[PDB]
DNA sequence: GCATCCGTGAGTCGAGGG
RNA sequence: CCCUCGA
DNA sequence: TATAATCCCAGGCTGTCACGGATGC
């Protein structure tokens, strides 16, 4: 849904 | 000339201060009388409290502020569109935690706009006031359930912003759950992490019958606060890491932080006076020793509990009560943009703290006051309730700053709101004016205060009450709320009384608003006076109980549309209020102490005191106001006058000898006149305007700017390309009309001369150019003219220049030049008319004084009005008061009769009576005797059953004349009416609608940008609109070429238009039309969404509209 | 009221149809210059002016006028548009 | 919105007939303004249609023989009327206008009845219909006279109220 | 720049009817004064001008076009010029369009 | 000819491109000084047409003798300025979108 | 003669309940909540209220207006709808040859449910007046053909007959069952009810409809 | 409307009844190309039943179906009349989906074209009307008659 | 087959003011 | 477009 | 162009209803 904690989540599997 | 008043109530204290309630919101708000250390924690200084201290330098914290003089005097903001305000000076400090280092220095924090001694405010030159606001006031709350019977809704409510509103409810299924920013959890899991244990809430809530079990989990009682509030941020934050202190600080933030999290000081009281309960803070929890502390919650839930199971002492609420409800007045409101603006200071704070050097900082590095200038800024500019004023006449002013709007920021948004907000409620009385209120959509959001009602400290309003012990009516005024209202019994302002004591045995009160008959000893209070419980304007209606409730609102509504008139006078008929309204309106010049007057002049008056101070009073003299309408004050006193404290030195507009005038007083009859004043129109006497009755001034206000352009400057000049003599006559040698010249529409107030824009000159051009022999100039006439329909003569230039002393101009522009044009307005056919009862209409016919129906001496009477207007309307109030007229017409007096204390009619009877005695009696002593004429309409009335037969016609007509009703004389004829007409004085007002204003017509013109149909407005000489409904009705006709006609060759087919105005000015047919421009930009727009629209014909092969220009 | 409308709707079978039939002689009339009018001399519409009568600028007035005579004939596929507009200019040059 | 549209406060004229309405000076000069310049152009009132429109630029430069002109404009001709809103096509009508000094709007006392038009300050729309297949339109089927009876209920929407009824019988 | 939501903007780049009808009118008067000379001398002027393919000539692409030298043409030039000047004296028809 | 109806259909990216009379590549509205179309801007006359009637952005052709004609130096055609309402853009993407229409237009016809 | 009474009974002006509101009790009012209260205003506007009785006339003012506002909201969206729904609707023919027709019923069962009793006048008259006979009607010596537009006076004739047991119902051609494609036909449409004669063939009867529904529609209460 | 003093002639409801009742509902193919519950107007399925009648196919069955004002408006032939109302978006898309296309039949359609209206003057019925004086008639009648 | 969340509607014209 | 005021 | 830095733009902030359509016991 929202694309920065998306993107927060997507960061944060490095 | 004599004022005799009724009436036989005694009014015990006098009305408040009107606008108090702005004056003393926005004082109480600033603080500014006093010394920065007594000031309590209400205000900006709350603003301040909250906002400040700064952490994580790593503190910057608050000692205190004060308020500066102004760089600008009120006029002078005004005349130069500057605000009037005074800069913000704080004192902050600068902490390390570690280094001990203290750094203190007073920054400044912008500007703080200030309310002027009327209650209004002074923004970018137009002046503007700040309307109260009424919303649900914070609290706790239970309503029923609409969907479940039986059942009910806890809602904890804070103030507007500052926190979020919680619903707490029964589920189906037993469960107790509390939903919160639209998500439902059992409150249970919320219970335990305030630290609950089974054992508590057992014993506690145990007592109500399987309401409990309902809030028995066992899975949260098995877990520690801890694990309970890493779960519920798990349920309200899905996809966040439930880190455990950024829960707390969720959480916290959420609830027990008192920064984002706070309950009205009204929502704790109510609070705690509904729960029983005491409140330490004004959250719903704390933070105290690294837990959570409950406060509201359990009570909350225990009360919703007893409520359910019926339990006794425990009731709904009524969120409409104006008990529920309260008023944001402008201090608050300016509190909370004032608190959001410090909060965005303290963001650029705390993120200038994180760069920039650790070692040197000072309060002035880290602080920007730009964001806060804004929010102040964005609140006196572009916010709801913050409105252009209005000042058409002094009251006006009044009723806008005692105006109380539902609308607005976080508040009800329209077509959500139904009957219910929109309702008088019973509590409304004495407090809100069930009459005053705007026609169509805004009805009922937008309400008045009543006169002697007040706005306590908490928000809400109260109503005075006099105390009766024993039978017993004191002189002590108890101000109550609607609660404390509703605690008693209290009688009514017309009981009678004998001394102080009631006289009646059966007297008419109130308990809960319901009306009781009840006896002397059970009377606990009393009203003070009628006048309480309706607004300002409603009170100035005479007769209003004879008043249908409608046109007494359409009465106030137009009273405050009243144009202020040169000759104007106080109504022959008032409700005694006619003063007052003068007074704090600050209308009217006043004497300060007592004194001999030393001077008197137009522009000045001077006056020595007791003192032996010389003191001398300027005076505002033509000066345009919001609307248009003309304030000037006029000097009412004579050199060498002595004169008391609080006495009348000058009438301000719309006043006379310091009682307020509307409009004028005028002799009517009622009855129909060939059909002229057919359906509401009215028929005037042209001598109306020989004496320069219903006359007015008005000023119109014009700009234009001289700025840097690319192409080379513009600039004012007497030098205008192509222009005669003839145009440039009433010009000065700067190009600025002269002052005192006569302007008509086409006539130059400013020339002006651009550079023309990149001119490739056409052959023909080009060919005329060579053929005259004439260079084309550089420049060209753009110079500011007169809008059609528009004119006067000059009062006043102003001129701005840039690069002279104190002028600073927006950037580009070179010089400013205004142009203040008035005028002098006589009364004419479309402008409207109206009166205190709510009769209105426009003048239709303008009569030369031979047709006017006249009366036996030969006095023509001013005005007719239709008859047929009264039986529907239902406004009995202006016969009364016309007949109340005559008789003062004839005994050369006028009265004071308040409301629902009155003049009767036998006491008016007795008036007419006298009058009658003057009226005919000078005549059979003048050697007369009855007309002819008068013994005809005589028989008329015997037949009519008017009079009683076998009277002299003295005694007859007397009998006439009682009734109010005299014998008329048609001008045209000499002929007598066939029956006797009513003829009395009226006080009727002319309205700020006038046809000089709205006449308007146009050809062709402007055009919008995209669409290319015209534009609007009669400012942009716009066209009108043909709407749907039109296009419905010349459809419904069947008239095909009228509405295609309207559809192209008149709006937005270019090749159409031009081609038609061709055609026609040619004297040939206008062409075919042709494809309306806005179906291109239809297509094309169509287009851009990827959508192919595709104009084909019968064989579906494309037709281009577009004429192969957009194909390639 | 228009004098005769009862007449004129009487005509037709449509009132739409005598609308069409009048806009239409208005504009052969406004075309030609009046020349091809049925009007006799005495049947003429005026116009009173500020000297005294003239004719009647309004075409429309003119058409229905006509149209009361009877002298006009309407209806639908009498005859081809161009020869009618052509013996029309051949009739009554512009 | 379409060019050729003024609008103004009405007032009633009694006098007018029923397929009148009265129409201000001003007004009707810039609403027929092309064929008042035409029409003047006809006449020796100016050589031609640029010396005219300047010479209305200007109120002080303007004549009685324009007006006069503007007479012999509208002759025969009809505007339309309209106040807001239009519920019904009665909402909009045809009205052979007459020239009237003042600012005001004339309307025919009958017709307001299918207006809903009274006067408080009520102000009406003006159009001008151009062609003369609008004209014919306009006087055939949506002039005043001749709708007198509701397209809905059939009964007459044209009839006596108020003032007049109160006449006839007295 | 701010944001058009703008219906308070006029369109100041397309012509208005009264200028389409005013630069009509302007061309016929144009061609009615030229229809007083001789169609050499009219055409000179608006070979000079560039009424015809919308550019003006010089001296010597008008006398080449005519067959003249450019003195010739430049003096037939003079004299349209001083004709069309005396018929303007005379009826002062163009005046109205010189603003 | 006639214009008895009106179509409206799906249009393919082929259809879009042959509408457009070039990309626009840059997120340029105008000059900050000059005040003129920017070079592959959103405004550029390059692309969409002439600002004044029949004139190129240079100068070098001015009139209509000049109808068609593409000026070589600043690449615009001389001709009516009123095609800058009608002339098509298009801005051809990296990777391909989802027209929102037929993505979040319940019940979805894509979906 | 008096005034109120003559402008009362001629429809001039006025209504029986203002009028006794003028002079007889000002009567009875609401609360707030829609519920009545149970102590009357016995004042006249001739002799004037108290504060109190002015205070609940107050409130049903308000309610009155809300309901008059919100009203005319909803009733001109009403109308847009109507309007959107009928445009296409066009008198395109003389006859769609339709041998279908609608029985406009001149008796509705009684709410006693005793027997059958006549319609009101009114009523009778909007399902009837100005409408073409679908089948020849024979009644009071009277021949009725098909073919027939109803006057009127044919509609009182016809309310008569029934009066007289002769008839009880009358076959109508009607638009329900008009077979004209994207419109109605000329006989089953009925008068153009301005003219009261036969509709001009190309008189759009759907946005009279619509317009004919819509304009009373602000005054329901 | 009776009971509110407001007479209103019976045939205007009517009409639009009939515009509610224009649609119906399938409940059997039969030997046609449409769908169990697809809705169409009646108009239509009637003329394509006449078809395979006339063929000597199976008819295709089918149920009256009433919807309000509303939906009838939207769900009518003219994508431009229901993009003209309201549900814009959705109308346009699914119009577009189906390359649907306006015949012009109704009058908003030829409004927001700017075109001349079906109905009054604009009616085929009477527009093509002629008008000619009698001596313009025989003029062409002697020019016909001499060829 | 029956509740629940999302999207789209909710009178016209005119004026003034920001 | 928001407010406010007119119909 | 070079101490060391490694998951948020916060805006939180509420009194309408009715219909259609997808979604969930
Ligand atoms: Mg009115
Ligand atoms: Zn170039
Ligand atoms: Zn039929």
């Amino acid at each position: 849904s929202d694309p920065v904690r998306q993107y927060l989540h997507e960061i944060g599997q490095v | 000339m004599e004022i005799k008043r009724f009436g036989r109530i005694r009014e015990v204290i006098p009305l408040p201060p009107l606008t108090e309630i702005q004056v003393e919101s926005y004082r109480r708000a600033l603080q500014a009388d006093v010394p920065p250390e007594k000031r309590e924690n209400v205000g900006i200084q709350a603003a301040f409290r909250e906002t400040f201290p700064i952490e994580e330098g790593l503190v910057l914290d608050f000692l205190e502020y004060r308020l500066g003089e102004p760089p600008f005097p009120q006029d002078e903001c005004r005349e130069k569109d500057l605000t009037y305000q005074a800069p913000l000076y704080a004192r902050l400090q600068l902490i390390h935690k570690d280094t001990g280092l203290i750094k203190e220095d007073e920054v400044f924090l912008g500007h703080i706009p200030l309310m002027t001694e009327d209650g209004s405010f002074i923004i970018n030159g137009a002046d503007r006031v700040i309307v109260s606001q009424i919303h649900r006031s914070p609290g706790v709350y239970f309503t029923p359930d609409p969907a479940r019977p039986g059942r009910y809704i806890a809602s904890i409510i804070p103030l507007p912003k500052r926190g979020p509103w919680i619903d707490l409810e029964v589920e189906p299924n037993g469960v107790v759950s509390m939903k919160v920013n639209k998500r439902k959890f059992p409150l249970v899991l919320l219970l335990r992490v305030l630290g609950y244990d089974q054992e508590t809430l057992a014993r506690e809530l145990g007592a109500y019958g399987e309401l409990v079990q309902g809030l028995m989990d066992e899975s949260v009682f098995a877990m520690r606060p801890e694990e309970a509030l890493i779960r519920l941020f798990t349920l309200l934050r899905p996809g966040d890491p439930p880190k455990r202190d950024k829960a707390v600080a969720y959480v916290y933030g959420l609830i027990a932080d008192p920064r984002r999290y706070d309950l009205g000081e009204a929502g704790r009281y109510k609070a705690e006076e509904k729960l029983g309960i005491r409140l330490s803070g004004r959250t719903l929890a704390r933070f105290e020793d690294g837990e959570f502390k409950d406060e509201v919650f359990l009570p909350t839930l225990r009360y919703l509990f007893a409520l359910t199971a019926g339990v006794p002492g425990h009731e709904v609420d009524d969120i409409d009560h104006l008990g529920n409800r309260r008023i944001r007045t402008v201090g608050e409101l300016m509190t909370d943009q004032f608190r959001v603006g410090l909060a965005r200071l303290a963001r650029g704070v705390r993120e200038r703290m994180l760069m920039g050097s650790e070692d040197s900082l000072t309060p002035a590095k880290l602080v920007n006051s730009r964001p806060l200038e804004a929010a102040i800024r964005e609140f006196f500019s572009r916010s709801q309730l913050s409105q252009f004023k209005d000042e058409t006449n002094p009251l006006s002013s009044l009723r806008h700053k005692r105006r109380i709007s539902a609308l607005g920021p976080g508040g009800l948004t329209r077509e959500r709101a139904g009957f219910d907000v929109r309702d008088v409620h019973r509590t409304h009385y004495g407090r809100i004016c069930p009459v005053e209120t705007p026609e169509g959509a805004n009805i009922g959001l937008i309400t008045s205060l009543a006169a002697y009602a007040r706005v306590d400290e908490l928000g809400f309003i109260r109503t005075p009450y006099r105390r009766v012990v024993g039978g017993v009516v004191t002189d002590e005024v108890v101000y109550m709320t609607a609660t404390e209202e509703d605690r008693y019994t209290i009688a009514q302002a017309n009981t009678p009384l004998e001394g102080n004591r009631i006289a009646a045995e059966r007297v008419v009160a109130r308990r809960k608003g319901e009306p009781v008959i009840v006896s002397p000893e059970e009377v606990e209070f009393m009203d003070v006076s009628p006048k309480q419980v309706f607004s300002v304007n409603t009170n100035l209606i005479p007769f209003l109980e004879h008043d249908d409730a409608n046109r007494a609102l359409m009465g106030s509504n137009m009273q405050t549309q009243a144009v202020p008139l040169i000759r104007a006078q106080a109504p022959v008929v008032m409700t005694g209020l006619e003063e007052r309204v003068v007074r704090d309106s600050l209308a009217a010049l006043y004497a300060e102490e007592d004194g001999e007057v030393a001077k008197v002049d137009g522009n000045r008056i001077v006056v020595r005191y007791e003192d032996g101070r010389l003191v001398e009073y300027p005076l505002r003299r033509f000066y345009r106001s919001n609307q248009g309408t003309a304030l000037d004050q006029r000097p009412r006193v004579v050199v060498g006058q002595r004169v008391r404290k609080g006495d009348l030195l000058a009438d301000g507009p719309a006043s006379e000898n310091g009682f307020l005038a509307l409009g004028q007083n005028v002799l009517v009859a009622i009855m129909p006149f060939d059909g002229y004043n057919f359906e509401d129109a009215i028929v005037i006497s042209e001598e109306l305007l020989k004496r320069d009755f219903y006359t007015s001034i008005h000023i119109e206000r014009y700009e234009i700017e001289a700025r840097d352009t690319k192409l080379g400057p513009e600039r004012i000049t007497r030098d205008i390309p192509h222009l005669s003599e003839a145009a440039l006559r009433d010009l000065d040698e700067e190009g600025v009309v002269r002052i005192g010249a006569e302007v008509k529409p086409g006539d130059i107030l400013v020339g002006r001369t651009s550079f023309k824009g990149e001119s490739e000159p056409t052959p023909e051009e080009r060919l005329l150019r060579s053929i005259f022999g004439e260079k084309a100039r550089d420049v060209k006439d753009t110079s500011l003219r007169v809008p059609p329909g528009e004119g006067g003569i000059v009062v006043r230039t102003v001129r701005l220049r840039r690069g002279d002393p104190g002028v600073e101009l927006k950037p580009g522009v070179r010089e400013v030049v205004r142009v203040y044009v008035a005028q002098k307005r006589k009364l004419q056919v479309g402008d409207k008319l109206a009166n205190r009862h709510g009769n209105k209409g426009v003048v239709a016919k303008i009569l030369p004084v031979e047709d006017m129906p006249h009366l036996p001496d030969g006095t023509p009477v001013d005005v007719i009005l239709n008859p047929l207007g009264v039986p529907s309307r239902m406004n009995l109030g202006q016969i009364l008061e016309t007949h109340l007229g005559l008789a003062g017409y004839f005994l050369g007096q006028r009265y004071i009769s308040p409301i629902f204390d009155g003049a009767k009619e036998p006491e008016i009877k007795e008036l007419l009576a006298q009058a009658f005695e003057v009226y005919f009696g000078k005549r059979k002593g003048e050697g007369f005797g009855v007309d002819k004429r008068e013994v005809e309409v005589l028989r008329r009335a015997e037949k009519l059953g008017l009079v009683t037969p076998g009277k002299t016609p003295e005694e007859q007509l007397k009998e006439l004349f009682l009734q109010g009703k005299v014998v008329l004389y048609d001008g045209r004829t000499g002929e007598p009416i066939e029956g006797p007409i009513v003829v009395g004085q009226m006080f009727i007002m002319k309205l700020y609608h006038m046809v000089e204003d709205k006449m308007h017509a146009r050809s062709t013109g402007p055009y919008s940008l995209i669409t290319q149909q015209p534009l609007g407005g009669k400012a942009q000489f716009g066209g009108q609109r043909f709407g749907e409904m039109e296009v419905w009705a010349l459809e419904a006709y069947g008239a095909a070429h009228t509405l295609q006609e309207m559809l192209t060759l008149k709006s937005d087919d270019i090749e159409g238009r031009n081609a038609a105005y061709e055609a026609i000015i040619k004297g040939e047919d206008v062409p075919e039309p042709s494809v309306p421009e806005s179906f291109r930009v239809l297509v094309k727009e169509l287009q851009a969404l990827a959508l192919d629209v595709q104009t084909l014909d019968e064989k579906d092969n494309p037709v281009d509209i577009f004429e192969g220009l957009a194909s390639k | 009221a228009e004098p005769g409308i009862d007449k004129l709707f009487g005509m037709v079978d449509s009132k739409y149809r005598l609308t069409v039939v009048v806009a239409k002689r208005a504009q052969q009339l406004l075309r030609h210059g009046f020349k091809n009018t049925v009007l006799e001399p005495e049947e003429r519409p005026k116009m009173q002016t500020l000297e005294g009568l003239f004719d009647d600028p309004n075409a429309v007035t003119w058409a229905m006028k006509e149209l009361l005579t009877g002298r006009l004939v309407f209806g639908e596929n009498l005859v081809p548009e161009d020869r009618l507009q052509k013996e029309m200019e051949r009739l009554y040059p512009v | 919105r379409v060019d050729y549209s003024g609008r103004s406060v009405i007032v009633v004229g009694p006098q007018l007939k029923l397929h009148q309405c009265g129409l201000p000076k001003r007004m009707a000069l810039e609403l027929f303004k092309p064929f008042l310049l035409k029409k003047m152009e006809e006449k020796g009132i100016a050589p031609n249609v640029k010396a005219a429109r300047r010479m209305l630029e200007r109120q002080r430069d303007i004549k009685d023989e324009v007006w006069d002109a503007l007479e012999e404009v509208i002759h025969g001709k009809v505007v339309l009327l309209n106040r807001a809103p239009t519920l019904h096509r009665l909402g909009i009508q045809a009205f052979q206008p007459v020239l009237v000094e003042g600012q005001s709007i004339q309307l025919h006392p009958l017709v307001c009845e299918a207006f809903n038009a009274d006067f408080d300050g009520d102000q009406m729309a003006v159009h001008v219909p151009l062609s003369s297949f609008a004209q014919a339109e306009a006087r055939i089927q949506m002039l005043s006279a001749h709708n007198l009876l509701s397209p809905a209920s059939g009964e007459p929407l044209a009839k006596p109220s108020r003032d007049i009824i109160l006449g006839l019988y007295y | 720049p701010v944001s058009l939501e703008g219906d308070f903007i006029p369109d100041e780049h397309l012509p208005s009817p009264v200028d389409a009808a005013t630069q009509s009118l302007l061309s016929e008067e144009l061609e009615k004064a030229l229809s007083k000379l001789s169609e050499r001398e009219a055409m000179v002027l608006k070979l000079r001008k560039g009424l015809i393919d919308g550019r003006e000539h010089t001296l010597e692409e008008v006398g080449a076009f005519f067959g003249v030298t450019r003195e010739r043409i430049r003096q037939i030039e003079n004299k349209a010029l001083r004709k069309l000047k005396y018929h303007e004296s005379r009826t002062r028809k163009l005046r109205d369009f010189l603003d | 000819k006639e214009v008895r109806k009106v179509r409206i259909a799906l249009a393919s990216p082929e259809k879009i491109r042959s509408w457009s009379y070039g990309e626009v590549e840059k997120p340029e509205t105008i000059n900050y000084r000059t005040l003129k179309p920017e070079r592959d801007g959103l405004f550029d006359e390059r692309i969409f047409g002439p600002i004044k009637d029949y004139e190129c952005a240079c100068g070098k052709y001015k009139r209509q003798r000049f109808e068609g004609k593409v000026c070589e130096r600043c690449g615009v055609e001389v001709t009516k300025s009123i095609v800058r309402r009608y002339r098509m853009g298009h801005i051809e993407l990296a990777t391909p979108a989802a027209h929102i229409w037929f993505v979040k237009d319940v019940p979805s016809k894509i979906g | 003669f008096n005034p109120l009474y003559v402008m009362a009974q001629s429809g001039a002006r006025g209504n029986p309940q203002q009028i006794r509101q003028l002079c007889g009790l000002r009567g009875l009012m609401q609360k707030p909540s829609g519920e009545t209260f149970e102590v009357p205003v016995r004042s006249s506007f001739r002799e004037g209220l108290t504060v109190l009785e002015y205070f609940i006339s107050s409130h049903g003012a308000r309610k009155g207006g809300a309901d008059t506002a919100l009203r005319t909201a909803d009733s001109g969206y009403l109308t847009r709808k109507l309007v959107d729904v009928t445009h296409e609707i066009v008198v395109r023919e003389a006859d769609c040859g339709t041998t279908n027709y609608i029985s406009v019923p001149l008796f509705q069962p009684d709410e006693v449910t005793r027997s059958l009793r006549l319609r009101k006048r009114a009523d009778i008259e909007a399902g009837l007046y100005g409408r073409v006979l679908a089948r020849e009607v024979e009644v009071l010596g009277v021949r009725l053909e098909e073919g027939r537009y109803l006057s009127m006076d044919d509609v009182h004739l016809l309310i008569k007959a029934a009066e007289a047991g002769e008839i009880q119902e009358v076959p109508v051609r009607s638009p329900l069952t008009c077979q004209t494609r994207y419109g109605v036909c000329q006989k089953c449409y009925g008068y153009d009810l301005s003219m009261a004669r036969p509709v001009s063939i190309g008189e759009a009867v759907g946005i009279v409809a619509a317009q004919s529904i819509g304009e009373p529609g602000t005054q329901l209460t | 409307y009776r009971a509110q003093g407001v007479k209103l002639h019976d045939k205007h409801i009517e009409i639009v009844v009939r515009q509610m009742m224009k649609y119906v509902e399938v409940t059997d193919p039969g030997d046609s190309r449409l769908l169990e519950g697809q809705v169409l107007e009646k108009w239509d399925v009637e003329a394509l039943n006449e078809r395979l009648i006339a063929e000597g196919k199976t008819p295709v069955a089918w149920k009256p179906l009433l919807m309000g004002v509303t939906k009838s408006a939207l769900s009518t032939k003219s994508w431009l009349s229901a993009a003209s109302f309201q549900n814009t978006t959705h109308v346009l898309t699914e119009a577009a989906i189906a390359g649907k296309k306006d015949e012009l039949i109704g009058l908003k359609e030829n409004v927001i074209l700017g075109r001349l209206i079906p109905a009054g003057t604009g009616s085929d019925f009477v527009r093509f009307t002629q008008v000619v004086d009698q001596k313009t008639l025989k003029a062409i009648e002697e020019a016909r008659k001499e060829a």
